[PDB]
């Protein structure tokens, strides 16, 4: 809707892309597997990109010209989860990479000398620490701002 | 430099507030349930009231209730930093003024107390989780369908269903 | 929230309490000149009949010789600013604590001198009525600034609108 | 529409606030002192700022705007004329 022309429901330019291209990759008249059991353009690789179809999902999806899709990601119409849905996802996953970065680290410096523990890795992935990360509700999001890492630790 | 078990007034309060509202939410269903009666999101516009006026948009009923809700809600944040509620029932709860043991910082496990009566709401705590994570389930199962149970001569088996779309 | 509770002296205190605020107080009655064109509406079934110089149908006399550029608005205006600018000057210059000269020797002791030349003298109730005024011009007057064509011919059923807008 | 001489009226509001002091008190520019030759030395490098000298004119020369601005701009200004003009003078109204 926002400029790049509209979704699947009609994107001719998009249609023409579906067709030539793949459909021709077809257009090797045959090359022969009349029984034959191996060679897989034939089945899917097309059909897996091809039984892509007046359906794709549906997905809206903007299709500029040449009918390749453009992603607006505004908070509108159809398009919201082309950044946020897979955006908070990126955030959540990272940060539970480094929440445990700031963990199978702040667990040593200690006892009897710890000068390169780090290059062998008891327990690997920390693991133990690991799950801390999904079991963050809130986690750093208040504790980083108060106490522990605290302005004094600042 | 101080090692552990900080938290204090803190968010014991948060959970319990979840438990108490979760319990209420479940009551908001509850309603049909024996006379199967009415279902699901409903989006109701709630109970009604009976008509002279409406057609009903009639403004944003929620926005208003909610501005009011809002200085009850402050009252509580207040209390929690420095406390005054005559009953004094979450912060400790009743039996009140003590919880001293939390107030000066540092408890680490503590169980707690409450009420001039007795039986320590450890039994309200349960009735209270279940209702936590009961929404959890309840909300989850919409996506697909309204209803649970009663009878088998057919129902219990879950003989054919939808899936997720993929 | 200009204040929650910031703070400390002579400017916030000094320029800011006293005077921003006495100068906001000079404000409400003066707001009232404006609210006042408006009260002039404001009572129903009053008998305006008909001047009051609204909507530019032509002249103040006209004048003998031309009308001045075009219209009233500039005459009233130019003139008002020099007169009032003179008064903002009368506000300008005393001190409080005492005023003999451009005198050289009065810093503070303990304790503790003079309060904002005027401090409130009590009948800081004027202020409940005052804040309340700042709040209303703000907000409510704004409550119909925004799309404001029409006077009431009030319908039914209730009130408010929400989105919009 | 456009009150063009709304504002040229306007700007020689202020620079007549310039016709100022050349005339009155003392020799002019209050000196030079500092400008050629140069400053003590000074050497921050340096002075002079006073927040207090807004008084003197703001009341006296408030009038100046008017003098062309009034009756002289949109005046038929200096109508009260004639005064040696064979080669020519007038100067006749463009109004
Ligand atoms: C609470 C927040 C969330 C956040 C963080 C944002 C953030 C933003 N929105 Mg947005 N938006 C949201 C919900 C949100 N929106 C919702 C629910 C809607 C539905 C009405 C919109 C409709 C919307 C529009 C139409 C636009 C934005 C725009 C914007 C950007 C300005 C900014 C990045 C604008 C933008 O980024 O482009 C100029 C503008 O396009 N939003
Ligand atoms: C808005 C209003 C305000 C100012 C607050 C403010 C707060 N809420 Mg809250 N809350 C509100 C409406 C509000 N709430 C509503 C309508 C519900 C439902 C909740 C359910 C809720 C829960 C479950 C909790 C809070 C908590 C909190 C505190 C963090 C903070 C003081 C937490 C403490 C946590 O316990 N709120
Ligand atoms: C006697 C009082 C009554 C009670 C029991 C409370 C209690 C409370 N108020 Mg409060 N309040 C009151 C009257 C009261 N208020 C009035 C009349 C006002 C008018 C402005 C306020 C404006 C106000 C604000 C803006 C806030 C509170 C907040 C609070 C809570 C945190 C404590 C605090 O911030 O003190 C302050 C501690 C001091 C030591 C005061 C410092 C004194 C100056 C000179 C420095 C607490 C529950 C806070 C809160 O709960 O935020 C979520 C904060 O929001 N109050
Ligand atoms: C004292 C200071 C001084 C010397 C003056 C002097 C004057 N004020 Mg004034 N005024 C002051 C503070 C002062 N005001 C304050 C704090 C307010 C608020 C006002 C609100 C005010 C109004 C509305 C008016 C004046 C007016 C006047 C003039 C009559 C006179 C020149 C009048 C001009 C007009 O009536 N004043
Ligand atoms: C100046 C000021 C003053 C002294 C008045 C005075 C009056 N107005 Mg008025 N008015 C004003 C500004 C003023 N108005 C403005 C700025 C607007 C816009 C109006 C719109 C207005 C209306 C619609 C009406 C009046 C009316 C009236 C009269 C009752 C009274 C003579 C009434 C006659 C009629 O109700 N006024
Ligand atoms: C122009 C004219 C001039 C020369 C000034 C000059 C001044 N105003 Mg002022 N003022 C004016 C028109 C003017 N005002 C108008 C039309 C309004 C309305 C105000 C509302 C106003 C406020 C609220 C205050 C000032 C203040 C001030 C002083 C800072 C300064 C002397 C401050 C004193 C402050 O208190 N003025
Ligand atoms: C310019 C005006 C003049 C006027 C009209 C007033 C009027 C008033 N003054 Mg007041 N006062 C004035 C000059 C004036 N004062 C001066 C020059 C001073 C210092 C010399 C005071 C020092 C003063 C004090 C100490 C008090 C008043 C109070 C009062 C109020 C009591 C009224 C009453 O008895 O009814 C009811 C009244 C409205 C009293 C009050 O409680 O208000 C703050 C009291 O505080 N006045
Ligand atoms: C300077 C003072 C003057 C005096 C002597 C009083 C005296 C009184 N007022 Mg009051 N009031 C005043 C100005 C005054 N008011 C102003 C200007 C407002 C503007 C909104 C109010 C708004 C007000 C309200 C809403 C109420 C009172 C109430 C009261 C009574 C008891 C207060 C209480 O314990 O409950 C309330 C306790 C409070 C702390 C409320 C705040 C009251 C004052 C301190 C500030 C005004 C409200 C503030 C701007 C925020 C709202 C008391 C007789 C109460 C009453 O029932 O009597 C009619 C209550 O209803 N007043
Ligand atoms: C300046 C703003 C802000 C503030 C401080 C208020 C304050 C208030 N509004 Mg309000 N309001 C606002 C913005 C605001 N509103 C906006 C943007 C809207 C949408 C146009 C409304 C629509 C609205 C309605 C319909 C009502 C109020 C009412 C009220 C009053 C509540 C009843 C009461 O005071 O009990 C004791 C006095 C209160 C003084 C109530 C009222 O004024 O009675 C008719 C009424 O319910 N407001
Ligand atoms: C809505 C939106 C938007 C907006 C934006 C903005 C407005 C910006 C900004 C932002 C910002 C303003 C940022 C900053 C912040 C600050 C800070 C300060 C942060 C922080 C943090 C930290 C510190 C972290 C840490 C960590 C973690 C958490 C993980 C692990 C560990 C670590 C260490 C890594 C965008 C654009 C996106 C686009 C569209 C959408």
């Amino acid at each position: 809707d926002i400029a790049g022309l509209t979704p699947c429901k009609e994107s001719k330019q998009f249609a023409k892309r579906e067709k030539q291209a793949l459909k021709k990759l077809q257009a090797s008249l045959k090359l022969y597997a009349d029984d034959s059991a191996p060679a897989l353009a034939i089945k899917a690789t097309m059909e897996k990109t091809k039984k892509r179809f007046d359906n794709y999902g549906k997905y809206g999806l903007l299709c500029g010209s040449d009918g390749l899709p453009h992603l607006i990601v505004s908070g509108d119409q159809r398009h919201w989860g082309e950044f946020i849905t897979p955006g908070i996802l990126f955030l959540y996953i990272a940060g539970w990479i480094g929440w445990v970065g700031r963990s199978y680290l702040i667990a040593i410096r200690d006892e009897k000398k710890p000068t390169q523990k780090e290059i062998i890795i008891d327990v690997p992935l920390a693991s133990s620490l690991l799950f801390r990360g999904f079991s963050w509700p809130v986690a750093a999001y208040r504790e980083l701002l108060n106490g522990e890492l605290v302005d004094n630790n600042f | 430099l101080a090692e552990d078990p900080e938290n204090l007034r803190w968010f014991v309060q948060a959970e319990l507030v979840n438990g108490r509202w979760a319990m209420l939410g479940v009551a908001g269903m509850l309603l049909p349930e024996v006379f199967t009666s009415i279902g699901i999101i409903n989006v109701p516009k709630w109970y009604a009231a009976g008509k002279e006026e409406y057609f009903a948009s009639s403004s944003t009923l929620f926005v208003i209730e909610f501005i009011l809700s809002h200085y009850v809600e402050i009252r509580r944040w207040q209390d929690i930093k420095n406390p005054g509620s005559v009953n004094q029932d979450p912060i400790f709860k009743q039996y009140s003024l003590p919880a001293g043991e939390v107030g000066y910082p540092g408890g680490i496990f503590n169980p707690l107390n409450f009420a001039p009566t007795l039986e320590a709401k450890e039994k309200e705590i349960a009735n209270g989780r279940l209702m936590l994570a009961f929404l959890g389930f309840i909300i989850q199962h919409n996506v697909t369908g309204k209803g649970p149970f009663d009878n088998l001569l057919q129902h219990i088996s879950d003989p054919w269903h939808n899936t997720i779309v993929q | 929230s200009a204040p929650g509770d910031f703070g400390f002296d002579p400017l916030g205190l000094g320029e800011v309490p006293a005077n921003l605020e006495r100068y906001k107080e000079s404000e409400l009655i003066h707001c009232r000149w404006a609210m006042l064109a408006v009260p002039g509406i404001l009572v129903p079934e009053a008998l305006g009949y008909g001047q009051e110089w609204a909507a530019l149908p032509g002249g103040q006399a006209t004048y003998l010789g031309n009308p001045v550029p075009w219209g009233t608005l500039p005459t009233i205006l130019a003139i008002e600013f020099l007169a009032i600018a003179f008064v903002e000057h009368q506000r300008s210059m005393e001190k409080d604590p005492e005023k003999k000269k451009y005198p050289g020797g009065a810093f503070d002791p303990l304790g503790y001198s003079k309060d904002p030349k005027k401090l409130e003298e009590l009948k800081v109730k004027e202020i409940k009525n005052g804040r309340l005024a700042l709040l209303a011009f703000v907000g409510f007057c704004v409550q119909q600034s925004a799309y404001p064509g029409t006077g009431p011919l009030e319908n039914l059923a209730t009130h408010l609108a929400d989105p919009w807008h | 529409s456009a009150l063009v001489i709304s504002l040229s009226t306007g700007l020689s509001l202020f620079l007549g606030r310039f016709v100022f002091f050349n005339f009155q008190r003392e020799n002019v520019a209050k000196q030079v002192p500092e400008q050629n030759g140069l400053t003590h030395f000074e050497a921050g490098d340096t002075r002079a700022k006073e927040y207090v000298s807004l008084l003197k004119s703001n009341d006296p020369v408030g009038f100046n705007i008017v003098d062309v601005l009034a009756w002289g701009s949109i005046g038929h200004v200096v109508a009260y004329y004639i005064l040696a003009t064979t080669s020519n003078g007038y100067d006749p109204a463009f109004f």
